[PDB]
RNA sequence: AACGAGCUUGGUGAUAGCUGGUUACCCAAAAAAUGAAUUUAAGUUCAAUUUUAAACUUGCUAAAAAAACAAAAUCAAAAAGUAAGUUUAGAUUAUAGCCAAAAGAGGGCUCUUCUGGAACGGAAAAAACCUUUAAUAGUGAAUAAUUAACAAC
RNA sequence: UCGGAGAAAAUCUCCGAAUGAUUAUAACCUAGACUUACAAGUCAAAGUAAAAAUAUCUUGACCCAGAUAUUUUGAUCAACGGACCAAGUUACCCUAGGGAUUCCUAUUUAAGAGUUCAUAUCGACAAUUAGGGA
């Protein structure tokens, strides 16, 4: 219950944090965003939350998605909503340990 | 609770707390999770892991347990080789 | 309908874990991780615990 | 219904990829994160097509292509354009010349001699150990006669003290034509000295087109120079001084890790203790400690402790 | 001389989530009837609110673009008007409202959410409508709202 | 008691669960979070270990009793936060309290009745900000 957006766009998120909960795929995992068993979306890197539309391409193996995707109007393609976390720090830095 | 006993005139400990919770000298209380030994066959592996852990108590729960036990249970105990020796004090606590 | 069984490791350890089987299906046996041995070993059904 | 259907995953995939690159009103991931020559070419193609043996090998899937000839052809025909990218990719342009881009033209060649006829070609992005580069390499770029030139070696990333700097391993000046022994040795050759645990330092070999003989007295260095501090250098200032008579025409860069020879360089001639660097990550994030960590496991208290040993205070 | 089970004394100051009562002054602040569990809905415990002291730093309004559904509740950089806010320690009471106005949902009423009110003045009398920052002495003054209104070829 | 669908979140409109079969057998440990009065309930990087990644699809506390040799199992406790185990009846009653004690009719309209003729006496459809009666 209480499915919704736990973190809104622009917020400084720390790793592991949960961004949104959903019974069905209202949003899809984006960049540096993980997917949970229950389909909740959590931050894989500390950063800033960003929502953006993007084209949807499914795994070749799944029959339902390849069939639906294939049977689309040549002109255009369907889209989806994605959630991304923008990493805000470098992985690490080099420091002087000792002079020998 | 017994506030003034007929024989000694003191408060009395509630021995249901003494048999369920551990008090760290800093003021914290540890407990188990209800149901951690029940129907383990139908519980998920993640659920069972959460149940096995030793957990802290809230401020109001700790305030209640402090009322239900006497001072003897709040003293500093110097047990040799104690496995909670390091958890009786707080470090780097600004609050 | 189904029953709760106790699969016991055949690696010589006493490690056991409970599983479910269908009263109709034959006695069960599975490969499962034994922490004491730190290897996969056969677990074969020895006893029933309850009927669930 | 009027429009046809893709009927193939590949056709949809390619269409989708192109659309993402195109700009859109709505936010997207990318925002946040002559004639005679042609006739000659066609004639060769017809000759190759006419050859039955070539067709026979192709239909037998036994034919092969000579990489050696293609490599030479690639360098002459279109190699510089690719060479520009690998310079852009590594950021050479955005570092040496503050974002100015110069297309390389001369197919410059460098190789380090190892004992005997085993030359290690220094291409773009190659990996060369400091040990191999102990001595200066052979440079050949077919300058042709009456062709003044100048050669420069630079480490880009270094200068332990100064972040925005770049040492000059050696600068030959007034190089007349292909021959390089005639260059004025403004700076002797220093062996590579990438500090231990500092990652991959990228070294580049850049050549400028020398219009008129200019004395680089302000750039000459006391030979031998083992006072590393003096090797401080920044191309932009140097190029700006001589930009009138200096225009770059060649590139060649390798990246090298630390090696035992580096210890020799720091001690024997640099005459100082070698610095050691280690990759250090920031400490993990913990929410502010609470007096009552409600519902948190016993591990909570360990997260905020400094010393792993017991203390006894007044006791 | 009050028998569905006598009367007297003691147990006994029986117990009563129920009814009633609970004695000088002054200053100050101040909720609720939201939520949750309860043989629990005439009670109580917790959350939430309020409050007192302490520590130190951002808070209130407003808040673009842009986002989550869409032509305003979340969220919300800079500002600007302003003085509050978070944490620590202690603590009860409260958990049944009332009427007006606005939008819905059931089906006039009855639930739910949003706003306001509790005159000593005006509307006749008038807790709930309108005017009204606290409370003082004066045989001063300017004002607010203010049950009144002026058949038709 | 809990879950699914509508009203659309307050009471109303509907379906199901006290599991089921499948199975690759799904480990230990540990940052950060969701949810929440408490209690219970969710998701999960990194590390290690097994293997050669994967469990897929659609729920009841404490106490107290057990079972094996640490490992585990006990509820239509369904009044579903659950008293270890108790029903009727009272008009013979008691105490502490809270309460209460369609069809007319008057207007407007006027097809049709009244031999002829709307309104002598009446009268369809309707109109009144109109008056009463499991
Ligand atoms: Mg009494
Ligand atoms: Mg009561
Ligand atoms: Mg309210
Ligand atoms: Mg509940
Ligand atoms: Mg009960
Ligand atoms: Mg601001
Ligand atoms: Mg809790
Ligand atoms: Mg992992
Ligand atoms: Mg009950
Ligand atoms: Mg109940
Ligand atoms: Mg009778």
């Amino acid at each position: 219950k209480h499915y919704g957006i736990k973190k809104m766009e622009g917020h400084y998120v720390h790793a592991g944090n949960i961004l949104g909960t959903q019974r069905q795929f209202r949003w899809h995992p984006g960049a540096h965003v993980g997917l949970g068993r229950n389909k909740c979306l959590y931050a894989l890197e500390e950063g800033i939350v960003r929502y953006t539309k993007d084209v949807y391409v499914p795994n070749p193996k799944n029959t339902e998605a390849v069939d639906l995707v294939t049977s689309l109007p040549k002109g255009a393609v369907l889209y989806k909503t994605f959630v991304h976390v923008v990493p805000a720090k470098p992985e690490g830095t080099f420091k002087l340990v000792d002079m020998l | 609770l017994t506030y003034c006993s007929t024989r000694k005139g003191k408060r009395k400990t509630v021995k249901s707390v003494v048999h369920r919770f551990l008090r760290l000298h800093s003021g914290l209380w540890l407990r188990r999770k209800a149901g951690y030994k029940k129907k383990l066959w139908k519980k998920s592996t993640a659920r069972k892991k959460r149940l096995r852990e030793f957990v802290f108590c809230s401020k109001t729960q700790s305030k209640l347990l402090d009322k239900m036990t006497t001072s003897f249970w709040k003293r500093r105990n110097w047990y040799a080789g104690d496995p909670y020796q390091m958890y009786h004090d707080r470090t780097n606590l600004r609050v | 309908k189904t029953i709760l069984v106790k699969l016991v490791s055949q690696a010589g350890t006493g490690f056991s874990f409970n599983h479910k089987r269908s009263r109709l299906r034959e006695k069960l046996s599975l490969l499962h991780y034994d922490p004491i041995v730190n290897k996969k070993v056969l677990f074969v059904e020895q006893k029933k615990i309850r009927s669930l | 219904e009027r429009l046809e259907k893709y009927r193939s995953f590949e056709r949809y995939r390619r269409r989708a990829e192109q659309e993402a690159r195109a700009p859109h009103w709505w936010r997207t991931y990318r925002e946040h994160f002559r004639t005679q020559k042609l006739l000659e070419r066609k004639h060769f193609l017809r000759e190759l097509r006419a050859n039955v043996e070539e067709e026979r090998a192709a239909r037998l899937r036994t034919a092969s292509i000579p990489l050696e000839a293609v490599r030479a052809e690639w360098e002459r025909t279109c190699g510089p354009y690719h060479k520009q990218r690998l310079a852009e990719y590594y950021g050479l342009y955005r570092d040496l010349f503050h974002g100015a881009t110069f297309v390389p033209w001369v197919p410059l060649h460098v190789a380090y001699a190892v004992g005997e006829e085993d030359l290690i070609p220094v291409y773009h992005g190659n990996e060369v150990t400091p040990t191999e580069a102990s001595r200066a390499p052979e440079v050949t770029y077919e300058a042709d006669k009456d062709s003044l030139w100048t050669l420069l070696f630079i480490n880009l990333d270094g200068h332990l003290l100064e972040p925005d700097a770049e040492y000059v391993h050696w600068l030959l000046t007034n190089i007349p034509s292909n021959r390089v022994a005639e260059g004025q040795e403004t700076c002797p050759y220093l062996p590579p000295f990438p500090a231990r645990g500092s990652g991959f330092h990228r070294f580049a070999f850049l050549l400028f087109k020398q219009d008129k003989p200019i004395n680089f007295s302000e750039d000459t260095r006391p030979s031998p120079c083992y006072q590393l501090a003096q090797r401080t250098f920044r191309t932009f200032d140097f190029y700006k001084r001589h930009q009138e008579a200096m225009t770059p025409a060649g590139l060649a860069f390798f990246q090298c890790r630390w090696d035992d020879s580096v210890t020799h360089t720091f001690h024997q001639l640099l005459d100082m203790r070698e610095p050691v660097f280690e990759f250090v990550r920031p400490p993990p994030y913990h929410p502010k400690q609470k007096r009552f960590p409600h519902e948190q496991p016993l591990r909570y208290l360990d997260r905020y402790r400094d010393s792993h040993e017991p203390t006894y205070g007044i006791y």
